[PDB]
Parts: C-alpha cells; structure tokens; sequence
C-alpha cells in the first residue's frame, strides 16, 4: 500500500493543555481506520505530530519545518487559537485546507478572509443566549467586564454587548490589560462595581485572583462570572511565579458562576463505527495513564474522533493522490467540492460541519460550594427550556443586587400624644354640653336678672365646635391620609374658622355694649354682630374655593442610613398648603389680632360698674385677657416651627385645652356661686 | 573583501496605499552606504543590503521571508517592517534563529513588553514618550484635577494603562475614567455632571468630529476648558472628514468655533540647533542635500529617523566585530548556520550600549527605547503652530514664548473656589433692640431717682425699702445681660468671646437670684400668716445666691466651656458666577452640658414651683397698704410662664440665629417692663394724687 502523511500540532502545556488527552485519542483513531477495508483499499495514513504550547514562536519554527521537509504533506491539523488563526491566514499561498478542532473564535466565520477553513468545535457565542436568561431571573441592569486583549474575547464581548441591547441591560465599565493586571483591578475597586465578568487565561486567572485578594474586592456583594473548561483543581498547584497562598484563593473563589457546553450525546444510538458512547469513554480512559479528572483537555476527545472520520469519509468520496504538488488547483477544488456536500452521523450526534456553525444545542451551568463543584441546571436554546433544580446557595438565601433607595414619609406618636389629647378633650366636651343644658332649662328670675343666655349659648357653641377639632388635627397618613386628606384639612379650617369667631364675637359684643353704654339693647347690637360674623364667614369661603390647600410634600433629610443594609432612605413629610400661604395666613392673623387688641382696649377703657343687665365683667375680662395673651403667644410660633413632629401640635393642643377650661370655669362659676 | 548582507522588508509598488513611504526612505539609505563606501570602515569586508517586498501582507510576507531564508546567503540582522501586524508576527518568532530586528516607523505600544520581545529595537519614540513631558508641563501650570476620556483599542488602552505608572508619586489625581465604543457623549454627560475642566483624550481621527459636536451641545468649550489630544493626524483633516457625504448631525460653523485651541502632542522630525554631528555636517547640509537629492518622489517625514539608524547599525557592528579573537572570529562570522547563540549574545550586548550625537540629537537607549524629543502644537485660526519642545536627557521643557495665548486673560483653574461664611445678625434689629433696652435703662434710672427722691417720706409706707431697691437693682443688672448677649465674631476678634459667654451666665445668674429673692419675700409673709431679725431675710437670700453661685463659679472654673463651630456644606451659587459658599456657625459649650445646666434649670424650676404653690395658697391675707401681695403674684405667674416658654424656645430654635435673639430679648424686656410697671406705677399714681 502507498502511504500519505498528515501534519499535526498537539499542545501539551501552556494556557490550554489539551494534547495530553488528544494525542492518544487520534492514536486510537488511525488504528481503527486502517483496519476497515471498505474506505481505503490501497492507501495508508501516517501522522507527523509536533508540540507547540500554542506559542507563536515555536509554532512558526515548526511550521517552517513542516512546509519545507520531505516527503510532501497533505493536510495540517492545528491546535490553539493563535496558531489556528496564523495558519488559516498564511495558507492561502500554498492552496491547503485547514481543519481545526479546538478553536472557537467567532471571527473565523467571515468566509471572505478564510476560504479553506473548517472546524468541528462550536462557536463561543453560545454562552450569550444563556447569560441574558440568568440576567432576567435575578433582575439586573448594570454589569462590568474585564478581558485579555485577544480578538477571540473581543469579538465575543462585542456579540454579547450587541445582543444585550435588546433586553435593556447596558455595559457601564470596561477595562483592559496586556500582561500586568494590577492597575485595572485597583481602578475597578476604586470604581466599586458589583457584577463582574472575566475573560482571561488560566495563569492570568491565578495572577488576578491573588490580586483581588490583595484588594478585598470580594465577599458578600460581588458576583463573578467565569469560563468552564478549566481544570478541576486549577488553583491547587504550586506556582513559583506568584506570591499568594492557597487559603487566600480558597477564600477568594467561593461563590462564582461557571458555564460550559455539553459535548456528548446522552442518548443510546449506534454510530458509524459500530460503537456506543460510554464504551468509547471506557476505552479512552483505559488508554490514558493519569486520572481523567485532572488530565487536561478531556472533554474534547470525540470532536477529534469525528474530525478524523469526516475526512476519512471525504477521502472515500474523492478516492491519483500520489503526484500532488503545491501549485495545482484542480484537486484542492475537487476535494473542496467533495467536502462542502458532506453530512453524516458520527459519535457527537449528527456531524454536519457545513453550516454557519451552531449545530449543538445544550449548555451546562455550575457553581462552587465548599470546595466542591455542583451542577445547577441545563438549558436549551431553541425551545427556551430551562430545567431548574433549586440548589443555588447564596449568602443569606438570596442573591445580592447593586444598591437602592427607599422613600419614607414621617409620622409621629399615634398613641401616647394622641389618645391622651383625645381623652382630655372628651373629658371637657361633655361638661360643655351639660353646662349648656343647665343654661337651657333654668328658666329662672335671677338668671333673667343675669345676662341674656343667647350670647352665652353663642360662646358655648363656639367653644364646643372649637373643642371638637383635635380629631381632624391629630389624624395623618397613618390611617386616613390617602385621598380625602384635603377634606380633613378642610374640616380643620372650617371648625377653626367657626369656633373661634363665634365665641370671640359673643364676648366682644357684650364688651362693646358695656363700653358704649357707660359714659334699644334688645335688638341693635345682635344684628350688627351677626353681620360682622357673616363677613368673617365670607372671607374664609372666598379663598377656600378659589385657591384651596390640597397637599404638599417637603423633602430635606439626607442619604446614608448607615445601618447594616446599603439601602438609602429619603425622608419626606406631607402637609396641606396652597401655592401661597404666608400672605393670607399673615393678613388674617393680623386682621384678627387687631380686633383682639381692640377688645382688650375696650376691656381696659372701663372696668368700674355694671347695672341692670349682668355684672360678669371682671370674670369675662380676665378670661378674655387670658385667652388673648395665650393665643397671641402660641399662634406666631407654629408658623415659625416647621418641624411639626412634637412642637406645633402640642403647643396648639395645650392652648386649646387651657382656653376651653378657662372659658368653662369663668362661664359657670357664678351659677355655683348663686346656688 | 568578503561581503556581509542584511535583510530588509518594505512595500515597494505603487498599487498600494502605503508604498510611497517605502519609496520615501529608499534614497536616504542610498546616501549612507556611499558615505561608508567613501570611508570603508569595514576594510577587509564589504557591506551588502538586500531588499525584498512584503506589501504588509501575512501570506506574501511569510512566503518572501521563507524564500529569503531558504535561498539566501548568511544573513545577520533584519531591518525594516512598517505594517503593524507583520512586524509583530516576525518579532514574536524571531528567537528561533537568533537575529535582531530594527524598525523605524512602528510606533505601536505592544512592542514594549520585553518579556516576549527580547530581540527587538527601534529608533523612534513611541506613544509612551509623551507621558513624562505632559506631567512636567502640569508642574508649569499647577493643574491637579484632570479627567481622561479614552477609546477601546489596544494602543489606546496601553497608553491609559501607562499613565498611572508614570503619574504615580506626585500629587495629581485622575478624577474620572470613561470608555465608549460607539456613543461617546453619554460619558461626556457624566463628565459634565462631575464638573471637570482639563481633559486628556485618546481616540482616533474618525471619532473626533462626533465628540466635539455632541460635546459642543453640552457646553464644554469657551474660555474654561483645555483639551490634550494626540497629533499624528494628517494636516487639514477636518475640512473633509466633516463633509463625509453629509454628516448633518453637526454643522461646520458651529464646530470651528467649538474646537478652538486644543493642544496636540507629537514628536519632532529634525533638530533646530547646530553642532558638529557624527557625520561631519550640519542638519541644514543634510536637509538641502536630501531636498535636491531626490528626483521626483514626494517627500516623507520618516527618512531622517532611518538615515541615522543605518549609521547606528554600522557603528554597532564595528564595535561588536573587533573582540579579542581574530582568526577564529572570522571563522565564527562565516560559519553562521543560524545556530550560534553566543554570537547573538555578543551582538545584543554590544548593541545595548551606544552613545553618540547623530542627526536627531544624542542617540541613547533605555530598555531598548530611544530617548528623543517631543513637540507641542496649538490650534489658532484653522491652523496648527509649534509652541514647545521637551528634552529627555536634560529633562527640560522649552516653550517658544511670544506665541501662546489663552481665550480669557489667564490660565484656567482646576475647580471652583470654596468660601466659608458666618451667618450674622441683622444690624437694624440689633440697633432697634439696643435702643429699646437703653430706653428701658433710662426709665430705670428715672425710677431709681424717684425711689431716692422720696426716700424719707412718711407717705411711702415706711416698709420694704431694701427689697424694692434690690428688685430694681436686679432689673437694672438684668437689662445689661440682653445688652451683652448679641455679640459677633467680627466685633470681638476672638479676644473676649471666651469670657463674655460665661459672664453672660454670671450676670444672668445674678438676675435669677434677685428675681427669686423678690419672689420669696412674698412667700415669707405668707409663711408668717400661716402660723427677731433686722436683715436676716436679706442675709438668707444672699446666702442662697452665694451658695448656688459658688456652685456655678467652681463648676465652671472646672468647666472650660469654650467656643466650637460646625458647618453645613450645601454650597449653591449666590453671586451667580462660580464661588461656592458654605455656612459655618460658632457656639460656647462644654463636655458636661446636661449635668450642670440640667441641675441649675431644675433648681430654678423648683424655686418657681414653690412660688407657684405660695401664689396658689395666698389670695387675700387682709394686708394693709404696706403690702402689695397681688401685683407680686401677677408678676410671678407671668414670669414663670414667660421663662418656661423662653426656655423651651431657646432650646429648640437652633438653626435660626435671627429669631432666638429677638425672642430672648422680647421675653426679657417685656417681662422686666411689666414687672417694674406693676410694682412701681400704683405708687406712681399715688404720688400723682399726692
Ligand atoms: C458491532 O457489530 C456487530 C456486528 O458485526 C454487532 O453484533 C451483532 O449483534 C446483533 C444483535 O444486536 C446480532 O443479532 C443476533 O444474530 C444472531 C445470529 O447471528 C441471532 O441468533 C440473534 O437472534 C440476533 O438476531 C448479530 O448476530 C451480531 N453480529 C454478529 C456478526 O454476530 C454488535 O452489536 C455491534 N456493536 C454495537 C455496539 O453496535
Ligand atoms: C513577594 O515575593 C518575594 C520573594 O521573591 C518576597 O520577598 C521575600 O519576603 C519574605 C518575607 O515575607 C522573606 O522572608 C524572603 O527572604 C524574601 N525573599 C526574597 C527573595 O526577597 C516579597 O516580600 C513578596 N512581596 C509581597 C508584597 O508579597
Ligand atoms: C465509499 O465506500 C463505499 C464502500 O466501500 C463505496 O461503495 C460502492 O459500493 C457498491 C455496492 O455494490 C460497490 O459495487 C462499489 O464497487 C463500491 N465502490 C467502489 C469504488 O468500490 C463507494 O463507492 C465509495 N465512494 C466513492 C468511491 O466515492
Ligand atoms: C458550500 O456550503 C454552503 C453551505 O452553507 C453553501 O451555501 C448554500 O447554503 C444554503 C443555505 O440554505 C443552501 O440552501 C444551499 O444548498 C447551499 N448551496 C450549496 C451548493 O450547497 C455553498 O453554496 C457551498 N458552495 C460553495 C461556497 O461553493
Ligand atoms: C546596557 O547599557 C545600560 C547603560 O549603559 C546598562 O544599564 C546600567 O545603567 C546603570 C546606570 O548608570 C549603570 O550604573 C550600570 O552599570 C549599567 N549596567 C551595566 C553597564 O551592565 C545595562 O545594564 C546594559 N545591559 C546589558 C545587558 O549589558
Ligand atoms: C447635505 O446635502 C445637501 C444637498 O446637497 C447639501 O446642500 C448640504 O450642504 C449637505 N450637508 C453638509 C453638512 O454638507
Ligand atoms: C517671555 O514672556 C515674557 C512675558 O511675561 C516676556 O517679558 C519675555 O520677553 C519673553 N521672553 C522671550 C520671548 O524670550
Ligand atoms: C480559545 P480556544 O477556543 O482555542 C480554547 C478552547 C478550550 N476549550
């Protein structure tokens, strides 16, 4: 039989040692293809393998060695991505065919630059339909990346940032380094990101995790995304090129998320080589020497096993290959046309390398807990299948987030300060009405000798409606303050406008008469008093129906609650006010205060006698002086104090209660005196 | 004369876009060999230069490289390479045959890692020779708050990574660090929100029009900012990249006034000065000879940095060739089958040291990189002008003065001004309250005149002279307290401020004591009525005042209740320009404000409550005209209420310094006038009756 030759590069060390599991596997394939008499009746295949570490220097040297040695070769079988790209770019001047098996760069899909390139490894954009899904379950919108500046990761990051634009999520911070990552990690710590996705090699993984330990960028509020085809114990080896220790990585890599792609048919079929899948697994694990858990590149063996069978079937399809030069075209195009139209079934399911890539479907997701690997859940891309298993263990049983801020309205002491005021009002509100009743039924000669009780019923009704005004004053957003809050403040204002004006007028008209008499009564003064109070009623109703007080929120307080949660509280307080208040309230209080000063002037201008009507003038003068001074002292304070947590309510309530008490006692002392 | 040949790779044809550059440097080397050929430093040998073609393509370049290796004589070094990919592909795989590569136009920063480029030298300052010069310029203008805006390519990330290591150690901090891919001015909006004023940019030529127009909408121009941009763009690059078949989203005349006076940083092609260089002629001689040397090929800007590199190569080979051995050394330099590692080492180690004055100044290396010269340019009247220079061995920066200018009349500032301000009392209020208190003092003087006038009159009831005199003396002494309260830091200059607050407390306590004594004289009568000494009641009120005053004076002798000051940084623009002002206010406190003040306030409250109990009990003891037990009662109830109000008010209004002074002043003045009038004026009306 004649003999043909193939060229192969097997990486056995460096950033991705795969050849240690890949060199025997190809060596398990030739002995099976050279034993079946169907596919090759008069030819043998031989292999020329060389180590490269996928470094471009040794790769260039051995490529020069292969292209200018004896005998003449037919195909090349590259390794890692930097050499696959170099051979695919350089092979256009010799008319060869490049068939890779471990490269997953998306930029190798551009057929304009790479005409004679084929691969069995799937594209690396298959992680992007997955990650967005894990971004919608936990609800995030701000992420950050860090990468090693090779185009294999730049194009994948470009595709992810292109396809994340439709789900609303947006990148915020980008970093880069070529060989020394200390300054990007320092800047990332100083910028304080929380969700980080890493794209770098294994040795740089160690040289960044000991420096993320040296910058304390881990713990409870940091999430790390990594790649999945690393070794199982890629941190438990001794490396003299670092200064970090093993427990400073054992505490550093706890709680990161890894994603990988499945690569083996889980079913039970019959392949093209009459062999199931776990028997293949058993034979491969027997041929090796170390354990399959730490042997590098163990997952990618059936791809190379089908990568040989596909070319074997192709070489049966062509079937004059002994005078093949490096400058004749008719064979390269003949084999190309035979390879473009090939599809069959092998070990990794159906093998159809003729597409735009993307012939696998599923992925696989894992997390690290306690120094052990755990499988979270599978995924399918087409039918949106998501076989969850509910085993993810966060800190505190819940994943972190970025940072938020809550909005909080203020309240006050809804029990201690309010129920006491309520019972204190209820103690007097009933005494008021029973003294009014005593004024009612006492049709008595001597009471007729005293003043006419209509002006005392006016004062009593005024003080009763004023007393019954703490309940609209104490209520807030705790119970009712949702929609009819403007009506609660309206109730306040109506009660306030009535209950003060009525009693003050009912005293003021008596003091008016007792002034003007001294130095007709049954109808003159009552009607002009009624007119004056109806005037006062009109004033409130004018700018209560044209420019009312609905609601107003005021926010002052700052950030930083400084509790155990990073959340930030923003306190506010709502109260009833119009667009303009400091004019109307001022003018009404001054116009009323002038009337109060006029009343005290009229009380001062004669205190001496009383005759034939009533003689209550000393008591009513003292009571009205007391009420006047108390109101004049209390009222301009609550306009000044805006912190109405415990001052402005308490002052007004004390004023109201003291005024009501004094009014009651002054009004219904002489009845007990005369009886 | 056996020859020795060196390889060269450069584009040659005219069908490419970057061929003339090669066709720009071919005459220059064509001079230098003849200059050697006129002196023949290699006397027993002969120099040979082989030229090939790459067209900056990997397949053709690698094929030509392999063919030159396979079908060529023994080569020694490789010189050339202009396309930024095939150069890196060669240099990363140069160690297998032990050769050294010399480039003159590759200014990409990735060739600075000598961990995978051991055999690569260049004679041109790369983009990392810009970072020192700029820092020193900052030390000429004191700019410290700076912001960077970079793209995301390799060379624009290497420069941003190098800036931290260069700018480490000095007192300059990088405020922001942004990076965009297609939309720049979302981070331009972040820089606007962060309020930066000096911008250092790293982006290519295409993104500049978009950045300056959307950066023009946000108003980051005028006489308030300064941009530092790389300057290797071709001339007049903006009159045509802005057209770009329409590029309507920003117009021309609203951009030429936006990109005004940015600073461009580049290197310098030739030397301005004149000494005798290594050839034996002036730079002017070589420039005239080059300018009349070429026939029709257009000029380039890199023929000088390679014309000296060839002479560098000749001198290194001459300094490496003549070691101690001769016969074996000529056998060793003609047996080169690309395997002699020692020959490679003696070449690298002899090329490593070199020091002479070439045509671009001194040619000295540092870790492979040449120490060179940096040129600064500024943009005026749609044209670029040279403004400076930066040496590297002398580490000086020369500015061509009488040329540079700025849009305002001074260099801009890094940040706005922080101004601290005190909150003062309104002077009309202080004048009015002082005049009212002075009028009350004069009224008190009149009252004392009346008290002294009829001091010996039988109609004066001949009862309680000393107690009324003591009451009115306490009131006169208390009015000086509200005279003394309203001080200010501008009128004390921190000379007596540490004493006035605690003598305010002195005078205040004296007033309290005299108040309580005139309070207690009534209750003494009521205690007598509810059932030996000439001055013992006066003695006992003095004893009470003395014991509680030494309690205070010693407590405060121990207590250095002194001045403090807090601030509230919420600085808005009041004047409207830019000075941010914050308020700060002073105090006079102590580390035990609760114990001592709480004790004295509680004891004054207890005295007030005892007076309230006495006023509640007594309403009518049938006192003759010698006593006035009702006015005193009215006074004590109006005093107790006024005091417990003014107390709760002064403890509450802390954030409003212009209402608590007017409050304490009104409560004191009003209380004292009402008390004095209620005490005095019934006797005044009696004297008016006479
Ligand atoms: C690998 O290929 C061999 C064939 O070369 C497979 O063995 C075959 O197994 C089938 C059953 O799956 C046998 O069928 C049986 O045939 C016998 C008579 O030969 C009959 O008595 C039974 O009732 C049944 O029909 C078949 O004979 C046998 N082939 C030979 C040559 O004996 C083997 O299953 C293949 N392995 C895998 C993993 O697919
Ligand atoms: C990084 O590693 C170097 C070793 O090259 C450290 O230097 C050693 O420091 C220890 C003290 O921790 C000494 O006992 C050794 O004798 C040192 N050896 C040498 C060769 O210097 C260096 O301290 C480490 N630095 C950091 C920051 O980890
Ligand atoms: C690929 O291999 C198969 C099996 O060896 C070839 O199949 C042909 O099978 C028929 C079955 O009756 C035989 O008569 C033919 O003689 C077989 N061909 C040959 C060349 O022997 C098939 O032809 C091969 N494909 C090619 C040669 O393109
Ligand atoms: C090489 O194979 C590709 C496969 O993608 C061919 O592209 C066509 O792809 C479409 C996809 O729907 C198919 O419908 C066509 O049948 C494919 N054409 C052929 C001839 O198979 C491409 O044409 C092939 N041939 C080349 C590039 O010469
Ligand atoms: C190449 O030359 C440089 C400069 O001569 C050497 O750098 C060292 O520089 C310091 C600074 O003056 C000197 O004190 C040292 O003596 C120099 N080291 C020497 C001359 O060995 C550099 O080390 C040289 N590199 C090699 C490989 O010889
Ligand atoms: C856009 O096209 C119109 C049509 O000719 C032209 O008038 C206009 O100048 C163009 N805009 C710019 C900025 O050149
Ligand atoms: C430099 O500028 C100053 C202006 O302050 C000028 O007085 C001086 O002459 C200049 N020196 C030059 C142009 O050499
Ligand atoms: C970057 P690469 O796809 O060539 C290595 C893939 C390892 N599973």
């Amino acid at each position: 039989r004649r003999a043909v030759y193939i060229g192969a590069l097997f990486p056995m060390s460096g950033g991705w040692p795969g050849g240690q599991a890949c060199q025997p596997a190809v060596e398990m394939a030739l002995e099976d293809v050279n034993s079946r008499r169907d596919i090759l009746p008069d030819y043998e295949l031989k292999l020329i393998h060389h180590d490269s570490k996928c470094d471009p220097g040794q790769a260039t040297k051995y490529l020069y060695e292969l292209l200018y040695n004896d005998p003449i070769k037919i195909i090349l079988m590259p390794g890692c991505s930097s050499v696959s790209t170099l051979v695919a770019e350089a092979a256009r001047m010799w008319n060869l065919i490049v068939l890779s098996y471990g490269s997953s760069s998306p930029a190798l899909s551009n057929r304009q630059r790479f005409p004679t390139f084929f691969r069995t490894h799937p594209s690396a954009t298959l992680h992007n339909p997955t990650r967005v899904k894990l971004f919608e379950k936990w609800g995030w919108k701000k992420i950050a990346t860090i990468q090693q500046t090779t185009e294999v990761f730049t194009s994948t990051l470009d595709d992810l940032e292109e396809r994340v634009k439709e789900a609303g999520i947006e990148i915020t911070f980008r970093q880069s380094f070529f060989s020394d990552p200390a300054v990007p990690v320092k800047n990332l710590k100083r910028q304080d990101a929380r969700i980080i996705v890493g794209l770098f090699y294994e040795t740089e993984a160690r040289k960044v995790f000991c420096e993320v330990y040296k910058e304390r960028l881990f713990g409870k509020k940091y999430v790390w995304f990594l790649i999945g085809w690393y070794a199982d114990n890629w941190f438990k080896i001794y490396d003299p090129s670092i200064n970090c220790t093993v427990d400073e990585m054992t505490e550093a890599v706890e709680g990161h998320i890894t994603t990988e792609i499945v690569m083996l048919n889980p079913a039970n079929t019959r392949s093209i080589s009459n062999m199931t899948s776990q028997e293949f697994v058993e034979k491969l694990t027997k041929r090796l020497k170390r354990h399959p858990e730490e042997t590098g590149g163990f997952q990618e063996a059936p791809l190379a096993y089908d990568a040989i069978w596909a070319l074997a079937l192709a070489l049966n399809k062509t079937s004059r290959l002994e005078d093949f030069n490096y400058n004749n075209q008719t064979i390269t195009d003949q084999i190309y046309r035979a390879m473009n139209s090939s599809s069959f079934e092998g070990v990794s399911g159906h093998v159809v390398f003729d597409a735009s890539g993307s012939r696998m479907a599923w992925t696989l997701i894992e997390q690290l807990q306690g120094g052990s690997y755990k499988k979270i859940g599978y995924y399918d891309s087409t039918k949106d299948d998501l076989s969850w298993s509910k085993t993810d263990k966060w800190i505190g049983g819940s994943p972190p987030a970025d940072q938020t801020l809550v909005i909080k309205t203020f309240r006050f002491l809804s029990q201690k300060l309010f129920i006491s005021v309520s019972v204190l009002s209820s103690l007097g509100i009933v005494l008021a009405v029973v003294c009014l009743s005593f004024n009612i039924y006492n049709s008595h000669v001597r009471y007729i000798q005293n003043s006419q009780p209509n002006l005392n019923n006016l004062t009593a009704v005024g003080c009763s409606l004023a007393l019954a005004a703490v309940f609209p004053l104490g209520l807030d957003g705790y119970h009712i303050g949702r929609n009819q809050f403007p009506f609660v403040c309206q109730a306040r204002l109506w009660l306030l406008g009535l209950g003060f004006s009525l009693g003050y007028g009912s005293m003021f008209t008596k003091i008016w008469w007792v002034h003007t008499v001294f130095t007709l009564e049954p109808w003159k003064l009552y009607a002009t008093v009624g007119l004056l109070v109806g005037m006062d009623v009109l004033t409130l109703a004018i700018w209560q129906i044209v420019d009312p007080l609905h609601r107003t929120i005021e926010t002052f307080a700052k950030e930083e609650p400084k509790e155990d949660i990073d959340v930030s509280i923003l306190p506010q307080l709502e109260h009833c006010s119009s667009r303009k208040m400091n004019t109307w309230l001022g003018i009404f209080y001054g116009y009323k205060g002038l009337l109060l000063l006029l009343g005290i002037f009229l009380a001062y201008e004669t205190k001496s006698v009383s005759t034939e009507k009533i003689n209550d003038h000393r008591a009513v003068g003292m009571a009205i002086y007391n009420v006047a001074v108390l109101c004049l002292i209390t009222a301009p304070v609550t306009m000044i104090l805006s912190s109405q947590q415990d001052a402005a309510f308490a002052f007004a309530s004390l004023a109201i209660v003291f005024s009501s008490y004094i009014t009651l006692v002054v009004l219904f002392v002489p009845k007990m005196r005369r009886l | 004369s056996p020859p020795l040949s060196i390889m060269g790779l450069m584009p040659l044809t005219k069908e490419v876009a970057k061929g003339s550059i090669g066709r720009g440097v071919l005459p220059a080397v064509e001079l230098a060999i003849e200059q050697i050929r006129n002196e023949s430093l290699l006397r027993p040998y002969f120099l040979d230069l082989r030229l090939y073609d790459t067209e900056c393509d990997n397949a053709k370049g690698l094929k030509a490289f392999y063919d030159a290796i396979k079908y060529g004589p023994n080569h020694l070094m490789v010189f050339g390479g202009v396309c930024p990919s095939v150069t890196s592909i060669i240099a990363e795989s140069l160690q297998g045959w032990n050769l050294v590569q010399l480039s003159f136009a590759a200014t990409t920063p990735v060739l600075a890692d000598k961990k995978k480029y051991p055999y690569f030298f260049r004679t041109v300052p790369s983009d990392n020779a810009v970072n020192p010069a700029i820092l020193k310029l900052l030390k000429h203008y004191q700019w410290k708050r700076v912001g960077t805006l970079t793209q995301d390519v390799q060379r624009f990330s290497e420069v941003r990574n190098d800036l931290t290591g260069v700018l480490y150690g000095e007192d300059i901090e990088i405020s922001d660090t942004e990076s965009f891919s297609n939309d720049p001015c979302t981070s331009v909006k972040k820089l606007k929100g962060n309020d930066v004023r000096i911008i250092l940019g790293q982006f290519d030529q295409n993104m500049a029009a978009k950045v300056f127009c959307c950066a023009y909408e946000e108003n980051m121009y005028g006489s308030k900012y300064q941009w530092i941009i790389p300057g290797w763009y071709e001339p007049s690059w903006w009159e045509q990249v802005h057209t770009e078949a329409n590029s309507s989203r920003c117009l021309r005349k609203n951009l030429l006034a936006a990109m005004e006076g940015y600073i461009g940083v580049d290197f310098e092609p030739l030397s301005s000065k004149q000494i005798k260089t290594i050839s034996g002629k002036t730079p002017q001689q070589y420039e005239r000879e080059y300018n009349n040397k070429r026939s029709g090929v257009g000029p380039s800007k890199f023929h000088g940095y390679a014309y000296d590199g060839i002479w560098v190569i000749a001198k290194t080979l001459q300094r490496a060739m003549e070691t101690l051995h001769a016969s074996s050394r000529h056998q060793r330099i003609q047996d080169f089958n690309y395997t002699d590692h020692t020959l490679g080492r003696i070449i690298l180690n002899a090329m490593n040291e070199t020091n002479f004055f070439g045509v671009t100044g001194q040619v000295v290396f540092r870790n492979g990189e040449r120490m060179g010269t940096i040129k600064f340019t500024q943009f005026q009247d749609s044209r670029e002008v040279k403004v400076g220079e930066y040496n590297a061995v002398a580490d000086t920066l020369e500015i061509i003065n009488d040329t540079i200018r700025f849009q305002g009349s001074e260099p801009p500032k890094d940040k706005t001004i922080i101004l601290e301000q005190l909150r003062k009392i309104s002077l009309p209020l202080y004048s009015i309250l002082s005049a009212l208190t002075i009028l009350g003092m004069i009224m008190a003087s009149a009252f004392l005149f009346f008290n002294i006038k009829n001091r010996n009159q039988k109609l004066i009831k001949m009862s309680s002279p000393y107690m009324n005199n003591l009451i009115i003396l306490g009131g006169m002494l208390s009015y000086a307290s509200i005279f003394l309260f309203g001080l200010d830091g501008s009128f004390v200059s921190e000379k007596t401020f540490e004493t006035l607050c605690t003598v305010r407390t002195w005078i205040l306590t004296v007033g309290y004591t005299t108040a309580f004594g005139a309070m207690f004289a009534k209750t003494w009568r009521v205690h007598a009525i509810f059932k030996i000494k000439d001055q013992k009641l006066l003695v006992i009120v003095g004893g009470m005042l003395l014991i509680d005053l030494c309690i205070l004076i010693c407590w405060q002798a121990v207590d250095p209740l002194r001045r403090t000051v807090e601030k509230y940084s919420m600085e808005p623009d009041p004047a409207g320009r830019d000075i941010s002002i914050r308020p700060l206010l002073e105090h006079c406190e102590n580390t035990h404000m609760t114990i001592w003040l709480g004790i004295v306030y509680a004891y004054k409250g207890l005295l007030m409550l005892f007076g309230c109990f006495l006023a509640w009990e007594t309403r009518n003891v049938s006192i003759p005209a010698l006593n006035d037990s009702k006015y005193i009662g009215m006074s004590v109830y109006n005093v107790g209420i006024m005091c417990i109000i003014g107390a709760a008010v002064s403890f509450l209004t802390r954030d409003q310094p212009n209402v608590q002074f007017c409050i304490v002043a009104l409560v004191i003045i009003f209380c004292s006038t009402i008390t004095l009038c209620l005490v005095f004026v019934p006797k005044l009306i009696t004297l008016r009756t006479n």
